[PDB]
């Protein structure tokens, strides 16, 4: 027929793309678990600086503890 | 202003050609904006890169 | 040891880090980039074509085509995925990765380099731009047969810019083809010898070789059409003999200009098998025999093409077709042997690489059917060459493509496009391609020729029809996935800090930084093999592989 | 120590553009077997009066081309100009020659339209006629950068690869020039 | 670099039998006699590998045993400067415009379009080959 | 002593490589977070003239003593502030050269300190280390 | 089951259509043995070659195995050979041409349609002899130096033509009348372009070329016999414009006695559908019909 074609044409791809994109999109990536405070901290040492501005005596500090 | 002429020379459809200097009279220059903004920047760049390493 | 980081990789450049090197870069790496998206633009818009055609044919009668727009879509079609996606793309991973593979700073001449991409793109914008004309582009077949190009039988300006855009595109493949020779004989790395070069660099070099032969004679042939068109020149007449003229040079360019799009796709899975085996490619020296006989057998089986003209040597050409399947046989037992007795993992780039072992062979063993005169007597100009040509090009510029694309990403981008949105693209594209690409077998075989813009309800076609036309359909959609990793991983992926990603790369690529610097390499190490990153990361194994390497 | 790089380039190329004269051979070739036992066919004469001495002058400024490579190669600038400006004029009357021969030959009924014959002529020796004209402006564009800067190794490469050009062309011309005016 | 050319000696004798196979095949037991258009592309097929492999000969004979044709270099043996590479050019976008103006000119047959697209090419190809050869300016 | 699969390069570069399907960097935050992150370090140096850092890690047993040897790590340490945490300690660290002293970093590095002590009750690392350099940021001037 | 090996290839009506659907059918089997083959190795290697969980040494680092390599040059040699044999033996049956056919057919194509002329008919009986031949008109079509060999391009003097003619036209199937059990020549001309004489029931095909003699072009083809009766649809299959795929045709077998009396028909000035209609045949090809002149549902 003529409804049933364009039935085919139009939803076989939408169905197919949904159930591929369930079986794959749903597993768990490399990207590791956001660390929690209740947990230990057992990873490495982290030490994050910015570039800028493009390129030892202390000036003072502060304490803190929560 | 030589569409028609344009339309005989290069082949293209004279309504066409009234209808892309139409849309093309809102969009073009927006282009040109856009991509000169960038241009002029990347210029100065360009200056730039021999000023710390030379030429 | 405390050593400071950024929290994540800047995402972009600043404002103009980018439009003055597009227009001025002589770096093959930014050069090579460029060549992947304008050849993946110049893909997505030749599948817009297909789809329209293979919309018009699910169903009998002309629900929003003509015949005449139907004629246009195949043949601009064809030239969009022949010659403006399949052959650029050759020379868009040779600028990607060849002078790291031998170790060279960068090409032998980097604005002859540059040339060739603005060459190649406005020529095919040239040959594109038939469509803005009021009688449409060329409809004659990417084949172009003859007289039917001729001004009394194509009158209109948009054969005329076919013929035209192709000249200037093919010239710039012709440069890049030089290019690529002269980079591959002066510019190695110190102890890098010609059998020590990647299977990639080989099969770019035997196919800069192919481009020489087939190209200029391409062009040659497109001026004297240019010439009957415009001087009213009697170099294709039928009573002159150009029937058979313009056949025999147009088939000696063609069938030569397959293989240009054959074997650099056949060494880019040779790169991937090894890497994702744990194991040194198998029959590392046979393989280069392999390509050079393909090589050589490919420049005088021209008129295999031409079984049904009745005006060839159907023995000379059907048995030197023949002997094409040996070589082409030799490398998947190689391939095949690479991933025996390995340790397989299936990533996304070995995944794809896979796909093209599959995919390919049912192309090829069409081939062989084909080959003979007597089968081909029934099968030709219908939906089986259809069918063959499909699969097997599809498994060498889409499936050994994405298997690059994925493979080099982290290379040159310093970032891993995402696994799963991955395996989602290639099971994607594998069951459309499948499904699409199935039913045209027995399609052909029942009648249905090609080319053809309408069938009739009583002529059997339509079932077989819808089912290929809800499979290409497939084919689009699977299209998004890849388009949205690649987007999405170009700022937001995740960051590549080593030098081989893949843990266990062969090729000098994969011994410097992801991306690599400017000069392509801050230090070089000792070349004693065809894996000398592979030495280079595993020290201990050196003794083994040499020990282990013969059975 | 080393090949020269726009050498192997050149030489490269050269081996690739003698396919784009391959496709014309064919052409003359294909046409010659459908003459029916006339070729050149009527009114077409053509005269060896004028093809001989214009042919000549064309492999002499070969000899004249490798005269300036030595210079070249030997450092004499001034040299290698005085020979290559005597090889563009000898060049440049080739192509005034060649296209003499084109004006009576119209004259008389031979054109591209006119004939089959006309189009495989004016097509190969035509395109090749065209190649001598890019060889004249390599010969101007060189020369015009031996004005510019000292007479470097680089600059001496650029010379001798102009010459291959010059030589690649006139060792056409000969295959045509056989092709054409004695195998009929 | 004796590998190079003997990659272009075993395609040049491949070609040459092939040319005379097929101009002998077709000689005989084939209408219309010799096939020309096939023949004159395998004859000058022939001609392609023989200038770039006998070109390749005789360089390869004139120098010794390069770092990257020995069986045993060190990376060391390879330092020096290797060359002039250009480091960034606009010209070949130029060149590129300038050869496909041109060709839509001799698309649609405008004469006067060819002409100017011929005379921007020769202009963008003296650029190019002028760029890094224009002295300073003499005021 | 080098990692599986790393080498010493001849020009003293270490070569690394990662397995197939692995990552390089794995910290364990989302990837969004750590982009806030690097745009409050980035644009909060550059308001600033000043490099901000963030440490993440232990600090001894006196934590004020640790964060000062750690900004000598930081390049151009003179001119860079530095807030060291210890999630297992409990306690925030703020460490700044002589550069920056005078130029209002005093009034801004207690607020540092209060802004990623709240967030850090609830449960949150990234914000509370993205609120304490934006605040300190703000009330630093580029003198 | 052979229809299913045959992957819609139709049974054929002519000895050498029965050759050619052997050779497929054995070629077929060939091929997917050997894709069997490397499916079932490509697939062994996948599912039990995968790396495991407890290996921590990297794998044995083997690259070349002489013998092997050796072996596998030789079986596809041989493999092809014995294919290219086979091949050879078919289309020399298939090529072959009898100098005493008993029906000669003159193709006509051009654009965009068919003609089809009756030159000669000689049964091997001698109960049926027919001369159609045409010649004054084929001497009206000179054209009178000449661009090539002294003719011009309109020359058309290549093409045949015959007293008993069936026209093809856009509201009208050409059917053409071929008697069954008798050999029959094909002569294959074309006006303007490229076309395609394809019978799917032939199981073979040949281009229809403008010039076919200076072309080099073999354009006659001879098919032994047909064996049964009935209508067979015929398509172009060459590129020939607009109308590529709005030009097909029709073949129409009958008996020898109906052949006979439908010729007659035509002599006596019947059109071919009303001398189809004096033999109790469909007047119009039953296999297909005309497509409708409109260009499409839009209009
Ligand atoms: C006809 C002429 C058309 C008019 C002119 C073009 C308009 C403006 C062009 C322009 O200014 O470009 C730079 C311009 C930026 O100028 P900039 O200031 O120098 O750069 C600032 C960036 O931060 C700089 O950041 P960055 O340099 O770090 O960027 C990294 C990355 C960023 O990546 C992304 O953001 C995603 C990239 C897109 C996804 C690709 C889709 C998947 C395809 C597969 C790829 C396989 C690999 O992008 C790249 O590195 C891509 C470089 C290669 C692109 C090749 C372009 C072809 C050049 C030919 C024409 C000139 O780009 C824009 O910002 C434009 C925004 C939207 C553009 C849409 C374009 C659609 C048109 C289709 C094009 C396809 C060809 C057909
Ligand atoms: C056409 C293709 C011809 C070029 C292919 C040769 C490849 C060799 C590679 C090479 O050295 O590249 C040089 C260089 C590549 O740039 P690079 O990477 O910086 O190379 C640095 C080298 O390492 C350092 O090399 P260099 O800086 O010493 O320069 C080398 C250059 C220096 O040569 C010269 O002294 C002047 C030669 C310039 C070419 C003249 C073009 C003539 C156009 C005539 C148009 C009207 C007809 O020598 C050559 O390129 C040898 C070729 C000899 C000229 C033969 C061309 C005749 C054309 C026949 C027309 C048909 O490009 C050029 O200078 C020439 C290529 C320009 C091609 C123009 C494309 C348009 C052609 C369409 C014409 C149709 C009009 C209608
Ligand atoms: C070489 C590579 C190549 C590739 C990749 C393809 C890709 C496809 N082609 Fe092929 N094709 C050829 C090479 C190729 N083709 C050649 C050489 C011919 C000869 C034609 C001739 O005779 O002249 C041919 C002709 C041809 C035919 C014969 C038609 C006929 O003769 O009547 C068919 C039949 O369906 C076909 C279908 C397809 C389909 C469905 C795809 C699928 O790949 C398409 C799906 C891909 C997409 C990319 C879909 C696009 C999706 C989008 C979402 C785009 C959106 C973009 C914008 C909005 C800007 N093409
Ligand atoms: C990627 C491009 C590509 C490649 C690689 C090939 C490879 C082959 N092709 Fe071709 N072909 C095309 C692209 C390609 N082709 C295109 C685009 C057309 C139509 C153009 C047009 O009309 O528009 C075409 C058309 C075409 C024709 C003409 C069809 C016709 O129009 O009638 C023929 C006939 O000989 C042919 C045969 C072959 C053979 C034998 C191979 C062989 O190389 C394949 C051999 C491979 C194998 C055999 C598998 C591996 C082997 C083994 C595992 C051992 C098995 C051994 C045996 C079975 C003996 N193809
Ligand atoms: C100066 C550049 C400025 C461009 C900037 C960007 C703006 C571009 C906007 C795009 C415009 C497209 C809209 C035009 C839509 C429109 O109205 O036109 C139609 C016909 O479609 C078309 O043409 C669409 C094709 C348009 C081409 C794309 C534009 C890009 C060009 C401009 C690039 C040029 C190259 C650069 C120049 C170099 C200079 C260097 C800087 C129908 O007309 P008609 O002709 O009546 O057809 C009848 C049927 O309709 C009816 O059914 C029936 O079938 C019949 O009656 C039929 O006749
Ligand atoms: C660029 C194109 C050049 C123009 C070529 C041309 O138009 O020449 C054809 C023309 C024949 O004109 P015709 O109609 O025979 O009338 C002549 C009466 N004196 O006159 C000729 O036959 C002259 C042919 C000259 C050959 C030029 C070769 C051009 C090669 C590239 C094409
Ligand atoms: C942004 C402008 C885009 C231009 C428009 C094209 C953008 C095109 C994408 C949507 C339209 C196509 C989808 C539906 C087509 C259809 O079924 O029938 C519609 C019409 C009845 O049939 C046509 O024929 C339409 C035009 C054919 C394409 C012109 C090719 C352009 C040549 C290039 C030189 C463009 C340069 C851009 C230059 C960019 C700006 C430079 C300053
Ligand atoms: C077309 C003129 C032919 C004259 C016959 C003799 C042939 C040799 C001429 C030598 C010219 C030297 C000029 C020179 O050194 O100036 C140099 C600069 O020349 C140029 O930049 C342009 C030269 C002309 C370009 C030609 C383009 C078109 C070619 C047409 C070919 C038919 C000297 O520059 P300078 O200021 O001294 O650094
Ligand atoms: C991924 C494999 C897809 C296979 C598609 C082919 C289906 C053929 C069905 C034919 C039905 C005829 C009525
Ligand atoms: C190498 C030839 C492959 C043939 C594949 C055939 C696909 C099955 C189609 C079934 C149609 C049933 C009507
Ligand atoms: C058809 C009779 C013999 C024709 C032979 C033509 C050969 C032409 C080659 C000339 C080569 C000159 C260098
Ligand atoms: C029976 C005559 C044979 C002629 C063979 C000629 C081979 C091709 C010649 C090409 C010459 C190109 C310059
Ligand atoms: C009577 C029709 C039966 C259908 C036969 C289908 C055959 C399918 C073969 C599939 C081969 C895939 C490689
Ligand atoms: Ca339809
Ligand atoms: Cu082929
Ligand atoms: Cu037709
Ligand atoms: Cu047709
Ligand atoms: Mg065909």
């Amino acid at each position: 027929s003529t409804a049933l074609t364009h039935g085919l044409i139009g939803g076989v791809p939408l169905v197919l793309f949904a159930v591929l994109a369930l079986i794959f999109l749903t597993r768990k990536g490399p990207h590791p678990d956001t660390y929690k405070m209740s947990d230990p901290w057992t990873h490495a040492p982290i030490l994050w600086a910015a570039e800028e501005p493009r390129e030892v005596v202390i000036g003072g500090g502060a304490s803190g503890k929560w | 202003c030589m569409n028609d002429i344009i339309a005989l020379k290069f082949h293209i459809s004279l309504n066409a050609t009234t209808w892309i200097g139409r849309i093309g009279m809102v969009v073009l220059p927006a282009i040109v904006y856009f991509v000169a903004y960038r241009w002029a920047i990347s210029l100065q760049r360009s200056d730039r890169e021999v000023l710390e390493h030379g030429v | 040891e405390l050593e400071a980081r950024r929290p994540f990789p800047e995402r972009m450049g600043p404002k103009g880090n980018l439009i003055y090197k597009l227009i001025t870069t002589t770096d093959h790496k930014l050069i090579g980039i460029m060549y992947c998206v304008v050849c993946f633009a110049f893909f997505l818009v030749g599948g817009l074509m297909a789809l329209f055609m293979r919309t018009e044919l699910a169903m009998p009668g002309l629900q929003f085509l003509s015949n005449e727009q139907f004629n246009q879509l195949f043949t601009m079609h064809g030239t969009v995925m022949l010659l403006f996606y399949a052959t650029p793309i050759v020379f868009g991973f040779a600028n990607l990765v060849l002078p790291l593979q031998i170790g060279a700073p960068d090409v032998a001449f980097p604005r002859l380099n540059a040339l060739s991409f603005w060459l190649f793109l406005f020529g095919a914008l040239i040959a594109i731009a038939g469509f803005i004309t009021p009688g449409g582009a060329a409809d004659f077949g990417w084949t172009a047969y003859s007289p039917l190009t001729d001004a009394i039988h194509s009158p209109g300006a948009g054969g005329d810019l076919w013929i035209m855009g192709l000249a200037v595109g093919g010239l710039g493949t012709i440069l890049g083809g030089v290019n690529m020779i002269t980079t591959v004989v002066c510019m190695r790395a110190p102890g890098m010898t010609m059998f020590r070069m990647p299977i990639f660099t080989w099969n770019i070099l035997v196919t800069s070789i192919l481009v020489l032969i087939a190209f200029p004679i391409l062009t040659a042939a497109l001026f004297g059409l240019a010439a009957d068109r415009h001087l009213g020149a009697h170099i294709y007449d039928p009573a002159n003999g150009g029937v058979l003229l313009w056949q025999h040079l147009f088939w000696f360019f063609g069938h030569p200009e397959v293989y240009i799009i054959a074997l650099p796709f056949f060494g880019i899975v040779s790169e991937i098998f090894p890497v994702f085996s744990r194991k040194p490619i198998f029959g590392y020296t046979t393989l280069i025999y392999a390509t050079l006989a393909i090589a050589a057998l490919s420049v005088a089986v021209w008129a295999h093409h031409m079984y049904a003209t009745g005006a060839v040597l159907l023995p000379f050409f059907s048995f030197m077709t023949f002997l094409i399947a040996v070589p082409t046989g030799i490398k998947f037992f190689n391939w095949i042997g690479t991933m025996w007795k390995g340790q397989l993992t299936f990533e996304t780039p070995m995944l794809f690489s896979v796909g093209f072992l599959i995919t390919f062979l049912l192309g090829g063993l069409s081939g062989v059917l084909l080959a003979s005169p007597p089968l081909d007597f029934h099968v030709t100009d219908s939906y089986f060459v259809i069918a063959h040509f499909h699969y097997v090009l599809f498994g060498t510029i889409v499936f050994a493509t994405y298997a690059g694309i994925y493979f080099w990403f982290p290379k040159m981008t310093g970032r891993l496009l995402d696994e799963r949105l991955g395996k989602l693209h290639f099971w994607l594209t594998f069951i459309g391609f499948h499904t699409t690409f199935l039913v045209q077998h027995w399609l052909g075989d029942e009648g249905m020729p090609r080319r053809y813009a309408d069938y009739l309800p009583t002529d059997g076609f339509t079932t077989l029809n819808v089912i290929s036309t809800v499979g290409a359909f497939i084919l689009g959609v699977s299209m998004l996935p890849f388009v949205w990793n690649v987007f999405k991983s170009w700022r937001y992926g995740e960051p590549v800090t080593v030098d081989d990603p893949w843990g266990y790369g062969n090729s000098l690529e994969w011994a410097t930084s992801c991306p690599p610097p400017r000069h392509n390499f801050t230090e070089l190490p000792r070349i004693r093999s065809e894996r000398p990153a592979f030495e280079l990361h595993y020290p201990h194994m050196v003794e083994r592989m040499r020990a282990e390497a013969h059975v | 120590n080393r090949p020269n790089m726009v050498s192997v380039g050149t030489i490269v190329w050269l081996s690739s553009e003698l396919m784009f004269f391959a496709g014309l051979f064919a052409m003359y070739f294909t046409a010659r077997a459908q003459a029916g036992g006339a070729w050149p066919p009527e009114p077409t004469e053509l005269n060896l009066a004028l093809a001989v001495p214009v042919t000549l002058v064309l492999i002499a400024s070969s000899f004249t081309c490798q005269m300036g490579v030595f210079a070249a190669e030997r450092g004499d600038v001034f040299g290698l100009r005085r020979w290559y400006v005597i090889t563009f004029l000898m060049g440049l009357f080739f192509v005034l020659g060649q296209g003499y021969e084109y004006i009576h030959l119209v004259e008389h009924g031979t054109t591209i339209p006119g004939s089959a014959y006309g189009s495989v002529f004016y097509l190969a020796t035509g395109f090749h006629g065209l190649h001598v004209i890019g060889g004249l402006v390599a010969f101007v564009l060189l020369l015009a950068r031996t004005k510019m800067s000292k007479f470097t190794p680089a600059q001496a490469t650029a010379a001798i690869v102009v010459s291959y050009y010059w030589h690649f062309v006139d060792i056409v011309w000969i295959a045509l020039f056989a092709t054409i005016y004695f195998v009929r | 670099m004796h590998i190079e050319a003997r990659l272009f000696e075993i395609l040049t004798a491949f070609f040459a039998l092939a040319a005379v196979v097929y101009a002998v095949l077709t000689a005989m037991f084939a209408t219309g006699g010799v096939e020309w258009a096939g023949t004159t592309a395998l004859v000058l097929t022939t001609g392609l590998t023989l200038i770039t492999g006998t070109f390749f000969r005789f360089v390869a004979r004139r120098l010794d045993t390069r770092p990257e044709d020995y069986e045993d270099a060190e990376i060391s043996d390879g330092a020096g400067e290797l060359g002039f590479f250009a480091p960034h050019s606009w010209w070949p976008i130029l060149i590129s415009l300038s050869f496909s103006t041109a060709a839509v000119g001799a698309a649609l047959w405008l004469p006067w379009l060819i002409a100017a697209g011929v005379a921007f090419v020769i202009t963008s190809v003296c650029g190019l080959v002028f760029e890094y050869y224009w002295g300073p300016e003499k005021h | 002593d080098l990692p599986y699969g790393s080498a010493l390069t001849s020009s003293g570069r270490i070569s690394a490589v990662t397995e197939p399907g692995e990552l390089s960097v794995h910290y364990p935050f989302p990837t969004m977070d750590l982009v806030v992150l690097d745009d409050a370090l980035k644009y909060g140096s550059r308001a600033a003239k000043a490099r901000f850092a963030v440490y993440i890690g232990p600090l001894g047993a006196d934590t004020a003593a640790t964060a000062r040897e750690i900004l000598a790590n930081v390049p151009t340490p003179e001119n860079a502030v530095l807030l060291a945490v210890s999630p297992d300690q409990r306690a925030i660290e703020v460490v700044y050269g002589a550069d920056v002293k005078g130029r209002g970093i005093e009034s801004a590095a207690p607020l540092g300190v209060s802004a990623a002590a709240a967030s850090f009750k609830e449960g949150n690392l990234i914000d509370g280390l993205i609120s304490a350099v934006r605040v300190m940021s703000a009330g630093v001037s580029p003198a | 089951w052979s229809d299913a090996l045959a992957l819609g290839w139709p049974t054929g009506i002519t000895p050498e259509a029965k050759l050619n659907r052997e050779l497929w059918i054995g070629s077929v089997i060939a091929s997917f043995a050997v894709g069997a083959i490397v499916w079932g190795l490509i697939f062994w290697t996948s599912a039990f070659h995968r790396k495991k969980a407890t290996d921590t040494e990297l794998p044995r680092q083997f690259g070349y195995n002489m013998p092997l390599e050796l072996t596998l040059t030789v079986i596809p040699f041989l493999i092809i050979s014995v294919l290219f044999y086979f091949t050879v033996v078919v289309q020399e049956r298939m090529m072959h041409k009898d100098p005493n056919p008993e029906v000669v057919i003159d193709v006509t194509a051009f654009q965009w349609n068919w003609k089809f002329g009756y030159q000669k008919i000689a049964f091997a009986d001698g109960s049926f002899d027919y001369d159609g031949a045409d010649p004054e008109r084929k001497e009206a079509m000179t054209s009178r130096v000449g661009p090539i060999r002294g003719m011009t391009p309109e020359d058309r003097t290549y093409l045949n033509f015959d007293k008993i003619e069936t026209l093809g036209t856009s509201s009208e199937i050409p059917v053409l009348v071929l008697p069954a059990g008798k050999r029959i020549e094909f002569v294959l001309n074309s006006a303007d372009v490229i076309h395609g004489f394809w019978v799917p029931e032939f199981l073979f095909k040949r281009d229809v070329l403008p010039e076919p003699k200076a072309n080099n072009s073999d354009n006659v083809f001879q098919v032994s016999e047909i064996q049964q009766t009935g209508a067979f649809v015929g398509r172009c299959t060459e590129m020939c414009g607009t109308f590529h795929a709005m030009m097909n045709f029709e073949v129409r077998v009958v008996e020898p006695n109906d052949f006979k009396a439908y010729i007659d028909q035509r002599n006596a000035g019947k059109t071919n559908a009303e001398a189809l209609a004096a033999i109790n045949q469909p007047p119009l090809a039953i296999t297909t019909e005309p497509f409708e002149s409109r260009r499409g549902e839009l209009v």
